[PDB]
């Protein structure tokens, strides 16, 4: 609808490589903006750019592309879909950001985790450190990943995932939590907090090189006649 | 059809299943975290459709 909005569509449309479907893409953002939907879905449309993005969207669709970088993103996004593409970093996040997937890329570093982000997934990426979490987290999903260490955790996450990285000691669980993998790290002792989880909770530790007197403490209380504590598989 | 490391475990899946978030595990592995009424991708906690079965 926009005039300046389609002339910048229209040359990013004229400037693909073959493989890119860049006129599909070009019709479904001028309905976007013409309807001021709330969503634009560009997945699976073998794209190696996004331009300028609809202003008003609050959910990006953008999985399974090929992109390496994203432009700025439009604020009043509360969800992005952007696994599988081939992501080396991603732009500020916008305040409202509830949702964020972002897997399945090769992202190094994350930018700040904005207030509002209760979902974060970037399973499968490169990253070497995390960002402090927000306070209304509820999921954080980073297997995969070259993680030496993990940032304390927020008392309302409820889902953990970290297996496949080189984390050495886990901060205090909250008791909020309900799910947490835990596999192939480096952990040789497990946080206390770890037996106070509720007693439907899911704890997986296998691969860790937990010690002796871990485990000898471990056997001790969840084999114990009074265990109310979460279900502990070790393989 | 060549080799397909399992997410968690890097060992070619006897019977590589794919989840619909397209992650790759052991036909194995999932039977036993289902075991476990966990109906989810254990790499990126994904939920799975109610009575799922690999
Ligand atoms: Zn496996
Ligand atoms: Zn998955």
């Amino acid at each position: 609808m926009n005039e300046f909005y389609l002339k910048t569509w229209s040359e990013w449309e004229k400037n693909g490589t073959p493989g890119e479907q860049r006129n599909i893409a070009f019709n479904r953002l001028k309905i976007c903006l013409q309807n001021q939907e709330a969503e634009l879905n560009l997945s699976e449309l073998d794209l190696k750019t996004l331009p300028d993005l609809p202003p008003q969207i609050t959910t990006l669709e953008i999985r399974k592309n090929l992109l390496t970088h994203l432009p700025d993103l439009p604020p009043m996004l509360k969800v992005i879909h952007a696994q599988f593409n081939q992501l080396e970093s991603l732009p500020a996040l916008p305040e409202t950001l509830e949702e964020l997937n972002a897997g399945d890329n090769k992202i190094k570093e994350l930018p700040f985790l904005p207030e509002n982000l209760t979902h974060l997934r970037v399973h499968n990426n490169r990253l070497h450190i995390l960002p402090l979490l927000p306070p209304e987290l509820k999921l954080l999903v980073v297997s995969g990943n070259r993680l030496d260490s993990i940032p304390p955790f927020p008392d309302k996450l409820e889902g953990l995932a970290l297996a496949n990285n080189f984390i050495e000691q886990l901060p205090e669980l909250p008791f909020s939590m309900n799910r947490a993998v835990l596999m192939n790290n480096n952990l040789t002792t497990l946080p206390e907090s770890v037996l106070r989880l509720a007693q439907n909770a899911f704890v997986n530790v296998a691969g860790n090189p937990l010690s002796g007197h871990t485990m000898r403490t471990l056997q001790q209380i969840t084999t114990g006649p009074d265990y109310s504590g979460p279900r502990i598989f070790f393989s | 059809f060549g080799i397909q490391p399992c997410s968690i475990c890097l060992g070619d899946a006897k019977d590589p299943v794919c989840l619909p978030c397209d992650h790759v595990h052991c036909l194995r592995c999932l039977r036993a975290w289902f075991a476990s009424e966990q109906m989810i991708c254990p790499y990126c906690l994904t939920a799975l459709p109610d009575e799922f079965s690999p």
